[PDB]
């Protein structure tokens, strides 16, 4: 019964990103370096849709693995170096936000779209060597209490890397929304809550699914109470979900790129 | 005809790789309209910061073109439309004229509600500082006599004068930077800002002053569009 | 007390107009078929100006166009297959009018810089340079023509327009009458006529030999912005601030027939007749073009295809297409 | 002014002696024109994808 | 055509009252932001009051403001400016004039020392 939102899930990180893929490739007022890295992460995230989601959509309701050794050795390569590109390209988006916000006058000169192919060609390179590097009845990846730590601590870089700016962006958004203000306190704090919303979806759409993923495995590598699988499987596809979270949060949500279509 | 053809595309190729090569330097420029009248002082500035007059100025690695523009007859409502892209307008009032002051707020209003010009920021320079000091010590010519209205006025608590400034001085200094500021926020719709600043004829900080301007308008630019602010 | 008498001869001659006006041509073409729906498509798309063009001419072979922009370009497309041919850069960035020879050999362009730049496409060497830079007006260029290789009409915004030699670079003939800037230039397929619009709601004919104005025409209320013989040469469009295009003749000296919805209220930015005089094609401000039924004066269809305002737009020689260059920086090809 | 005023006066005099013709002439010349020359305009009718050079 | 015709005006002793009237012709009378402009005798062009398109922001030079009222009757298509307790600095030639586009708050070119929108003006004298 549980396979409906999954389904749901899928059928957003499948149907809406299609039109985010043609629309950055074919609209040629969009070829900017900064969606780049957008298109990117999308067609990240529909290929984490195409190859492993749909292998692990009724596999995991099922219960055993009835396909065979390599296709779960693929499923799950596919998987762990498909969702740390995710993760990457995130991290470059934000910091492409920084600098944008952050010195915008010298935005172009620094940021042109060379820095943005080799950001992108490093983030793949970077998740397939990872996944290549770790990697080589049911599955179920070996914790032995070393894995674990590795897994995470490449979570781990990022996404302080990317929550830091997002903070910073919005002490910089929270000094210029006073000076309108000052120059034209609940007028200031109704921007205040704008602002703060924007940067508190962003941020909590990958906080909010990576993270119970990562305590879990700790907390029964650690504490020593084994987690029952199905629970297991709730929380990758908790994991999976930030893949259909991306084109709504980036792509959508933006005025700009609904004016695009 | 496969000749041809072949040429053609690579003239059409050799003439891309140009255009790319320029694209990166139009991006990196930023074009700012410097607008005054012949009382005010906008040709010691330009002289002092170096038909149409164009003047390029570098300040921290970014490369600012002006362009005062000159050589036009007294109408200005259809060359104008060709800056609707510059990333600032420079305005420059002579602020110690009290007789040709209405003649700037009527065309900085003319300015600020222009379709075409809307959502470009003004950069608004009160030059002659010097002299409007010296007039109100004078007390020769009064304000009042010009505007009504700043026989009322009260210099506000935000204010923040120079050292050894009459308060009288000071009155006026806002109450004219205040004229601007009500037509300025009039009808904003949060598109584009007025950046007022209180300038001399012997003042050197201008081009760090319109750096600064720049870069917020740009940070402006790129906030909104990320809808951050 | 001269005033007295020129108002008096001014009602004489309005009272000459009405009397001289019997049937509107509403009467006269309300009995043919109407024209259709005529619907068109963007056949190619040209990309490659860094800034918003403001105009551009078709070629005479109905193959090349030139185009204006603002970062300083002047770029010529081979319609066909989408391809450039040259991409001149300009001295002056504020380019407000290019013009592509009728021998298709020179290419002129000016605008707020005061001087007419003329360019030659087929030097021995093959590089594009500066042919010859016309200067002696005193305001910015808001059009300039060719007459032939070797003469060039230009109409500047000191409300005057000049007709040049282009050899000796004195402007042998200075057509001056108009008020206000002079914004807009058409010229006859004779090339012995020209009506000219300026700012002062006003188009004058003028005579290329005789130097002086032949006919006014009034009727608009604002600036106007794009003028239009039809292709007989009896007639002409002009289109406005008024958010109205309107059809003068030349023989019956009076407006005929006055294109407007009540729906649209931005001004019109250029003007340009089908092959046939049958279309009327008009940019307006709110970022899409509208094609008159120029007879009916109904509204035909809409090109609405630009994401910004609409600056400029042509029609072939041999009317095969539709060129509109807008300020978004997009050329488009409508058929 | 007194100059310009003179000299607008006598262009705008000098412009009163034009023969003119009656509008519907000159509507009626405009229709035929129109009607003569719709055959080869290929704008009003529909070319065909065959000889239209952008197919 | 643009027809802009004033009337009014002529001797008036100081602290007096005159009314400015200004008939338009050949425009939507409507549908234009409309102003008064006065040139003093060896002075520029001076801009004096204006109203907008349905008078509902109506706005005077600060010398004037207090003693000179504008209007329009859009219904017989004039504007008026209603002049009380002239002075003789007050003397000038007031030029009616018409912005220059439609369904526009802005007014360029008003004051220009040609503009193509103005009436004849009527010399108002104290
Ligand atoms: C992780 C936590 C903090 C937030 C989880 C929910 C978000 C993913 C939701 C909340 C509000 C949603 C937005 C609310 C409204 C719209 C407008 C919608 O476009 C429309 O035209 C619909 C009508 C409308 O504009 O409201 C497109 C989706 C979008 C951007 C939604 C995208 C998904 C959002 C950001
Ligand atoms: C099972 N999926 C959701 C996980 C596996 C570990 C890397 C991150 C993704």
């Amino acid at each position: 019964i549980l396979y409906a939102v999954f389904g749901f899930g899928a059928v957003l990180a499948v149907c809406g990103n299609l039109l985010v893929m043609t629309s950055i490739l074919h609209f040629r007022q969009l070829h900017s370096p900064a969606n780049f890295l957008v298109a990117s992460l999308a067609c990240a995230d529909f290929l984490v849709g195409v190859m492993v989601m749909p292998f692990s959509m009724v596999r995991s309701v099922e219960g055993c693995w009835y396909f065979g050794d390599s296709y779960c050795k693929l499923h799950t390569c596919f998987d762990v170096s498909f969702c740390y590109c995710s993760l990457f390209h995130l991290c470059f988006i934000s910091v492409d936000r920084y600098i944008a916000v952050s010195d915008p006058l010298a935005y172009p000169t620094r940021f042109t779209a060379s820095v943005s192919g080799k950001c992108i060609t490093f983030s793949w390179l970077l998740s397939i060597s990872y996944g290549f590097s770790l990697i080589y009845g049911g599955c179920q990846i070996a914790v032995n209490q070393t894995w674990v730590f590795i897994n995470f601590s490449v979570f781990l870089i990022p996404t302080l890397v990317m929550i830091t700016v997002y903070s910073k962006i919005f002490l910089i958004a929270k000094q210029q929304a006073q000076n309108i203000e000052k120059m034209s306190k609940d007028r200031v704090a109704k921007r205040e809550r704008k602002a703060a919303k924007t940067l508190g979806i962003a941020v909590a759409a990958f906080l909010l699914s990576w993270l119970p993923y990562f305590i879990d495995s700790f907390i029964d590598a650690f504490l020593g109470f084994i987690t029952p699988t199905y629970v297991y499987e709730i929380l990758v596809w908790i994991v999976y979900y930030n893949s259909a979270m991306n084109p709504l949060i980036y792509a959508f949500f933006y005025p700009w790129f609904r004016k695009a279509i | 005809q496969r000749n041809e053809e072949k040429a053609q595309r690579e003239a059409n190729k050799k003439i891309e790789k140009q255009l790319q090569k320029d694209k990166q330097v139009y991006r990196a420029t930023h074009r700012l309209l410097l607008l005054g009248a012949d009382n005010s002082g906008k040709s010691t500035i330009v002289k002092q910061m170096r038909g149409i007059f164009e003047t390029k100025f570098q300040v921290d690695k970014v490369n600012f073109h002006m362009f005062d523009v000159g050589g036009q007859r007294d109408e200005r409502r259809k060359w104008i439309q060709c800056f609707n892209d510059v990333t600032a307008i420079i305005f420059v009032v002579d602020s110690s004229d009290y007789n040709r002051l209405q003649e700037a707020l009527n065309l900085f209003k003319s300015i600020w509600n222009n379709r075409w010009l809307r959502t470009i920021s003004v950069i608004l320079f009160l030059n002659k500082q010097d002299l409007l000091a010296e007039k109100v010590l004078a007390g020769k010519s009064k304000l009042e006599d010009y505007f009504p209205e700043f026989a009322r006025y009260t210099t506000p608590e935000d204010a923040t004068p120079e050292p050894g400034e009459d308060p009288r001085v000071t009155r006026a200094k806002y109450f004219i930077r205040d004229e601007f500021l009500r037509i300025s926020t009039a009808s904003g719709d949060g598109r584009h800002y007025c950046y007022p600043h209180f300038t001399c004829a012997v003042d050197t900080e201008n081009a760090r002053r319109i750096f600064n301007d720049c870069r917020d308008i740009i940070q402006r630019m790129h906030l909104r569009q990320y809808e951050l602010l | 007390q001269l005033r007295q008498e020129a108002e008096q001869l001014k009602n004489q001659i309005r009272d000459a107009r009405k009397a001289c006006a019997d049937a509107t041509l509403s009467q006269i073409t309300n009995n043919i078929d109407p024209v259709g729906r005529i619907q068109m498509r963007t056949r190619r798309t040209l990309r490659g100006h860094l800034a918003k063009i403001y105009a551009m001419h078709w070629g005479t072979d109905s193959r090349l166009l030139v185009s204006a922009s603002q970062d300083g370009k002047l770029i010529i497309w081979d319609s066909y297959t989408t391809n450039k041919v040259h991409a001149i850069p300009l001295r002056s960035s504020w380019v407000m009018t290019c013009a592509y020879a009728p021998s298709g050999n020179y290419v002129a362009c000016g605008g707020l810089d005061n001087i007419c730049s003329i360019y030659n496409l087929k030097t021995r060497e093959g590089n594009v340079r500066v042919s010859r830079e016309l200067a002696g007006h005193t305001g910015y260029l808001s059009c300039c023509r060719f007459l032939d290789d070797n003469q060039i009409v230009t109409s500047s915004g000191d409300t005057t327009c000049a007709l040049w030699d282009i050899e000796t670079g004195q402007q042998t003939t200075t057509f001056t009458g108009h008020t206000g800037d002079v914004m807009s230039l058409s010229l006859a397929p004779d090339t012995r006529l020209f009506v000219s619009g300026a700012c002062d709601a006003s188009a004058k004919l003028w005579d290329v030999r005789e130097g002086m104005c032949r006919q006014t025409f009034t009727g608009h209320e604002s600036d106007i912005n794009a003028i239009c013989f039809f292709p007989n040469g009896n007639a002409f469009a002009t289109g406005s601030d008024d958010a109205t295009c309107r059809l003068f003749d030349l023989r019956a000296d009076q407006e005929l027939m006055t294109y407007s919805h009540d729906n649209i209220i931005c001004g019109i930015t250029s003007v340009s007749f089908s092959k046939s005089g049958r279309l009327l094609l008009a940019g307006y401000d709110d970022f899409n073009c509208n094609v008159w039924d120029a007879l009916k004066a109904d509204r035909a269809g809409v090109l609405a295809g630009h994401d910004n305002r609409v600056s400029c737009l042509g029609v072939t020689d041999d009317g095969m297409a539709v060129a509109t260059g807008s300020w978004d920086s997009f050329l488009k090809i409508w058929n | 002014s007194i100059a310009q005023a003179r000299k607008l006066v006598e262009q705008l005099k000098m412009e009163a002696n034009i023969d003119r013709i009656k509008v519907s002439k000159a509507a009626a010349d405009l229709m035929a024109y129109c009607e003569a020359h719709a055959k080869e305009d290929p704008l009003l009718t529909p070319v065909p994808a065959s000889e239209n050079p952008f197919r | 055509q643009v027809q802009l015709q004033e009337s009014g005006g002529g001797l008036v002793q100081p602290g007096g009252s005159l009314r400015l009237s200004c008939a338009a012709s050949g425009f939507t009378f409507s549908n234009y932001k409309m102003n008064w402009v006065r040139q003093a005798p060896g002075k520029g062009l001076e801009w004096v009051s204006d109203i907008s398109q349905s008078g509902a922001s109506i706005s005077y030079t600060g010398s004037v403001k207090g003693r000179f009222t504008i209007s329009r009757d859009n219904a017989k298509n004039t504007l008026y400016l209603q002049m009380n307790s002239l002075k003789p600095e007050d003397t000038a030639v007031y030029y009616c004039a018409r912005c220059p586009a439609p369904f526009t708050r802005d007014c360029f070119d008003v004051t220009s020392t040609t503009y193509a929108y103005r009436g004849q003006g009527t010399q108002v004298t104290v």
